[PDB]
């Protein structure tokens, strides 16, 4: 039935700078009273900052406030904290004395610009105990870096790997605003001791890091 | 009224 | 005032999910309770209001498969979905959403998988530091957490003691349709002799806890 679209869809923004995020609902809301603004951190709950398009909960900081009349609406975050990186929603109740319904906007997801951070990387070998078992991962890290974009291979005796690696990464630092990626290798164990040297290599813009391990020095 | 219906 | 929940976890295709929040300090029938759902990575959802009056309203999408209800005695309110399908994997949350009221509250959420697949326990392996370190004065560890479903598994460090400069990876479906994640941290390496470093693995799907102590070499 009733949809409500938010602008833009994501942007990258600099620590203290003012974001505003702009809601539309395809009709009028209730009473033209009815909209909160949620705000989404990785793998917690929606947390609601705003009710009733302007009025700011005690829990939040002042720096978010919200403005509207109608049909569009505006999420205004003053100055931009790290900590303020999220998904923001804005929600919208509608209907009759007759009829009751609840519409989200798709989401704005706030990414917060920072400086260029070059991440520290470590290999690790398969451990004994799985290797026990007749599987070897090998898992490459990259700590603390930023942009998010980077070129991760393995190489093994030198040999490049393709379609045997899986990447994870995670979401933006709500302190540093970084970002960190594991790159994880797996092969059968008997491929593993076929092997002695394991290479991950980063490349990000002119410059590439490889780290590496000899498999069984220690 | 809060709420609609 | 807590809105606890319950009734989530692995359901079959074909088959329903029965969700139920019980409010903790007051009374059921004072709001209205929307039920919302957010599958992984995508948005929220509205499913249905039941207004305090008691009058129930769905969205479009949801009306087919629907009932919302609620029991004063009980002091609940509850979802029913029939006819589940893989597009109905979600966190499923009950919550008061307040567009309008000073008052709002939300349960905590609860996954929902719809999935043919049988559970299964995560092995957890460790990724040790080596004994010197070669990253400059910091040491990387931690315990990659492998071949489990379904989701979620949690991870602390030192039973929740170490927070800073944990990485828990958001898991990766595997080509076997099991998981995998790892959990890791930077910690001092003059360290590294004196401070014992535990990761607490719990896969509540499988009633499993896992606790690992990651040792040097």
């Amino acid at each position: 039935d009733i949809q409500m679209t938010q602008s833009p869809s994501s942007l990258s923004a600099s620590v203290g700078d003012r974001v505003t995020i702009t809601c539309r609902a395809s009709q009028s809301v209730w009473r033209n009273k009815n909209v909160a603004w949620y705000q989404q951190k990785p793998g917690k709950a929606p947390k609601r900052l705003i009710y009733a398009i302007a009025s700011l909960y005690s829990g939040v900081p002042s720096r978010f406030s919200g403005s509207g009349s109608g049909t569009d609406f505006t999420l205004t975050i003053s100055s931009l904290q790290p900590e303020d990186f999220a998904t923001y929603y804005c929600v919208g109740h509608y209907g009759s004395e007759n009829d009751a319904y609840y519409a989200f906007g798709q989401g704005t997801k706030v990414e917060i610009k920072r400086t260029v951070a070059a991440p520290s990387v470590f290999i690790f070998p398969p451990s004994d105990e799985q290797l026990k078992s007749g599987t070897a991962s090998v898992v490459c890290l990259l700590n603390n870096f930023y942009p998010r974009e980077a070129k991760v291979s393995w190489y093994v005796d030198n040999a490049l790997q393709s379609g045997n690696s899986q990447e994870s990464v995670t979401e933006q630092d709500s302190k540093d605003s970084t970002y960190s990626l594991s790159s994880t290798l797996t092969l059968s164990k008997a491929d593993y001791e076929k092997h002695k040297v394991y290479a991950c290599e980063v490349t990000q813009g002119t410059t590439s890091v490889t780290k590496s391990f000899n498999r069984g020095e220690c | 009224a809060g709420x609609a219906g | 005032v807590q809105l606890v929940e319950s009734g989530g976890g692995l359901v079959q295709p074909g088959g329903s999910l029965r969700l139920s929040c019980t409010a903790s300090g007051f009374s059921i029938d004072s709001y209205g309770f929307s039920w919302v759902r957010q599958a992984p990575g995508k948005g929220l959802e509205h499913i249905g209001y039941l207004t305090a009056g008691g009058r129930a309203f769905y969205a479009s999408w949801a009306k087919s498969r629907s009932t919302i209800t609620r029991n004063t005695n009980e002091n609940t309110v509850t979802l029913k979905m029939n006819s589940l399908r893989a597009e109905d994997t979600a966190v499923y949350y009950c919550a008061k959403l307040g567009s309008g009221n000073p008052v709002a509250i939300w349960g905590q959420g609860t996954l929902v998988t719809v999935s043919s697949a049988s559970t299964k326990g995560p092995s957890v392996f460790p990724l040790a530091p080596s004994s010197k370190s070669t990253s400059g004065g910091t040491a990387a560890l931690g315990c990659l957490v492998k071949d489990y479903f379904p989701e979620p598994v949690t991870v602390s460090w030192n039973s929740g003691a170490l927070t800073s400069g944990v990485h828990t990876f958001p898991a990766v479906l595997q080509s076997s349709g099991l998981y995998s994640l790892s959990s890791v941290v930077t910690v001092p390496s003059s360290s590294l002799g004196t401070q014992t470093y535990i990761c607490n693995v719990n896969h509540k799907p499988s009633n499993t806890k896992v606790d690992k102590k990651v040792e040097p070499k």
